[PDB]
RNA sequence: CGGCCCGAGGCGGCGGGGGCGACGGGCGGAACUUAAGCAUAUCAGUACGCCCCGGAGGAGAAACCAACCGGGAUUCCCCG
């Protein structure tokens, strides 16, 4: 017992920690504009969750792949991207921290304009997971089996009724003072 | 010096064994007029820096 | 005179080191005989004859505990310079693309003659 | 938490282990009996120190050290040694004075091998 | 169509809101690292590919970070002596551009490497980014593959050492043809020596 | 508790470093001298200093020249 109180919050910690833990502090407190706020507020962990469920049934070949010596998701930015602009795509997922912002801060745009809905889903590694990668930035529903169509067109209307475009580009971000946030 | 490091005592020593005349049957075997050996040194007139 | 290099050619390694004690032990005396004349001439060279043939039948042992191995000790590996090490293989320089290829054997190479 | 500061963690660290080795053949080197010693130095001087003070002066190589010096006269001459002392001489060689056991003779010592 | 039409367009502009958000937070990152360091990905996937990037094993990029501003003489005490108009110390400025001095610094902390191309990434008031993209070439990924492996061959080493590269070749006026341009396509050396040659013949 | 992201220590295989009185590429860069003085000019985009290759190097398949009843990547020679 050489110190009766805590002394981990006067730490000083290595350059990388530092630097990543202040990173996190200034978009908390500068002004963000709504077309990168918007990749501040993904969807929801229910219907993510349901969402996820949904697509694993499409999830390519796993390890099988070794072993060879359907409907399936589509993956990759060019792929995905070429899906909405011929009106084949019918849900594009978007994750929520790609590292170069500038890779899809457009695409939202993209799919309301072409009439696709989309939703922005936490973690690009989780999308990697659904189809055998370490990392992804969007995914697609190309098309689904008869049964799921009752589930399918029901979290069409779940999405709808919770990704709203007027408000994403209208509203900032960040301006969080200390005092204030606590 | 009497107090001196081994490396100069070694390079020092190589001076000495080589401050020699030629051997007699060397001008006989090879057949030489010039007898004298003009790298010797004498320590009167030297400055070897070793 | 003394040992041929061939007539170790065949002996075993204790043979060849048991040999090499005599000799060493052999320019001692002599030596010592010399500070206190034609045989040591030749016991010198004896000694010299006796260690190549122990380093030669060495290397060709290892030389094989190695002749399948990915690598391989520096000592055998090939004799080239340090250039020649790091260049490119013929092969590997006359690579091309797929369809830079593909049309070479398109417009092959024709022998004609033309008159005045 | 005790400490106030961050040190780096604790992490595996492991041995070595080349895919091939650097010396397949173990060679040779300088020292070895017969090779560290050179030859004795006689004068008469140097018999009164065998007749009294039962001592024998050598010429080594420079790289010996005294227990080299002790373990290589006792394998080839058959005795016991007692004490060595050594000096490097002025034109770059190595001398050492050999001591013999209290009960030895190095005149038995010296005749056979020719110093008398 | 494919999805980097979309970001050369965003690229082009730079002053609106969304891309001064994010020059900022990366001002701010790069300013708190080491002048010198190599970098996981590319920062701009579509420029990389642009330039030659190859998402391979063998290809490499690190940041350089350059100091932005003229250029002083080396004169104890600032005093040029001799003619006077050779007499000035500030106010000068460096014949190579900076984009050129960034390839030039990385080469020669790892001079076992090839230095293909560079990028713009950002800037401030004291400082410029530029990433640098590097060869390994003894790797078998690039040593047996057509597109690379010129770069594999010898005549190519430390090429930013010789003006071979795109900013070097800018200095050295190579930019451009035809008229103003004479006087310098081997060498601005070469063509001197060229044209202030006594060629004496046998038959004069 | 796992994933992804950004880092740390170790281990294995492979590569780098130095060397040359020429030719070749990239930088920094004089003064004597001439002007019958001397500041711009000249000497000279030279001496010399630093870095980097090869058996050659550099350059190179037009964001070229032209003004014609037109030529057609680069280098080198003759010519003004
Ligand atoms: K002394
Ligand atoms: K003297
Ligand atoms: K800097
Ligand atoms: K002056
Ligand atoms: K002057
Ligand atoms: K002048
Ligand atoms: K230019
Ligand atoms: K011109
Ligand atoms: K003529
Ligand atoms: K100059
Ligand atoms: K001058
Ligand atoms: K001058
Ligand atoms: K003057
Ligand atoms: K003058
Ligand atoms: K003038
Ligand atoms: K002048
Ligand atoms: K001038
Ligand atoms: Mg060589
Ligand atoms: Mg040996
Ligand atoms: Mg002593
Ligand atoms: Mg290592
Ligand atoms: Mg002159
Ligand atoms: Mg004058
Ligand atoms: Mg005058
Ligand atoms: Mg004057
Ligand atoms: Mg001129
Ligand atoms: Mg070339």
């Amino acid at each position: 017992s050489k110190c009766d109180f805590d002394l981990t919050p006067f730490v000083r910690w290595p350059r990388q920690v530092r630097i990543q833990r202040q990173k996190a502090v200034l978009q908390r407190r500068l002004k963000v504009p709504p077309t990168v706020n918007q990749f501040m507020n993904p969807i929801s962990r229910n219907l993510t969750n349901e969402i996820f469920n949904l697509a694993r049934k499409y999830s390519p070949e796993s390890k099988e792949e070794h072993k060879a010596r359907k409907l399936v998701i589509a993956s990759g930015i060019r792929r995905i991207t070429s899906l909405v602009e011929s009106k084949r795509a019918k849900l594009v997922l978007i994750a929520n921290d790609v590292d170069p912002l500038e890779l899809v801060l457009w695409l939202p745009t993209l799919c309301h304009k072409m009439g696709v809905p989309y939703a922005i889903v936490r973690t690009k590694g989780d999308l990697g997971k659904l189809v055998h990668l370490k990392k992804t930035t969007s995914v697609c529903f190309t098309d689904v089996n008869p049964e799921d169509k009752p589930t399918f067109d029901k979290i069409l209307a779940a999405v709808a009724h919770e990704v709203d475009y007027a408000k994403a580009m209208k509203t900032y971000g960040g301006g969080v003072r200390r005092e204030d946030e606590a | 010096t009497a107090n001196k490091t081994l490396s100069r005592k070694l390079r020092l020593a190589k001076k000495t064994k080589t401050n020699k005349n030629i051997p007699r049957w060397v001008i006989a075997k090879d057949h030489l007029k010039k007898t004298w050996n003009y790298k010797r040194h004498h320590w009167r007139r030297s400055h070897l820096k070793l | 005179p003394g040992l041929k290099a061939k007539d170790l050619v065949g002996l075993s390694q204790e043979d060849l080191q048991r040999k090499l004690a005599d000799l060493k032990r052999e320019l001692l005396s002599l030596r010592t005989m010399k500070a206190t004349i034609a045989r040591f001439r030749v016991c010198k060279k004896d000694v010299a004859r006796v260690l190549t043939v122990i380093n030669q039948k060495a290397r060709d042992e290892a030389r094989a505990a190695f002749e399948g191995a990915e690598h391989i000790p520096k000592t055998f590996r090939p004799r080239l310079t340090h250039a020649m090490r790091c260049q490119l293989t013929e092969k590997q320089k006359r690579l091309l693309p797929s369809k830079l290829m593909k049309r070479k054997l398109q417009f092959p190479k024709l022998k004609y003659a033309v008159k005045v | 938490r005790t400490n106030v500061h961050f040190f780096r963690p604790k992490t595996l660290v492991h041995k070595k282990a080349p895919l091939y080795p650097r010396n397949p053949i173990k060679k040779g080197s300088w020292d070895d009996p017969c090779d560290l010693l050179r030859y004795p130095i006689k004068t008469d001087e140097n018999t009164t120190q065998i007749e009294k003070n039962n001592t024998i002066v050598f010429i080594v190589d420079r790289r010996a050290s005294k227990p080299e010096i002790r373990k290589a006269f006792e394998t080839v001459f058959e005795t016991k040694v007692a004490r060595v002392n050594t000096l490097i001489t002025p034109l770059g060689l190595k001398k050492a004075f050999i001591r013999l056991a209290p009960d030895v003779q190095a005149m038995d010592v010296a005749s056979k091998m020719g110093l008398a | 169509m494919g999805a980097y039409k979309y970001v050369q367009e965003l690229w082009r502009k730079k002053q609106s809101e969304a891309l001064h958000y994010l020059f900022r937070l990366r001002t701010w990152e790069y300013r708190q690292l080491n002048a010198i360091k190599r970098c996981s990905h590319p920062t701009r996937p579509e420029k990389a590919r642009r330039l030659g990037y190859k998402a391979k094993r063998g290809y490499v990029v690190y940041r350089v970070r350059v100091r932005r501003g003229g250029r002083k003489r080396q004169c104890v005490h600032g005093i040029s002596y001799g003619k006077p108009r050779n007499i000035g110390i500030v106010g000068l400025k460096p014949s190579r551009s900076l984009r050129a001095l960034a390839e030039q610094k990385v080469g020669r902390r790892l001079p076992s490497l090839r230095v293909l191309n560079s990028y713009w990434v950002a800037q401030d008031g004291s400082y410029k980014w530029y990433e640098v993209i590097l060869i390994d070439p003894f790797h078998p990924w690039i040593r047996n593959d057509p597109k690379i492996n010129w770069i594999c061959n010898p005549v190519m080493k430390r090429r930013e050492c010789r003006g071979l590269t795109s900013a070097g070749r800018k200095a050295r006026g190579l930019h451009n043809k035809g008229i103003g341009a004479m006087k310098l396509r081997p060498s601005k050396r070469a063509a001197w020596k060229r044209n202030h040659t006594r060629s004496l013949r046998r038959y004069r």
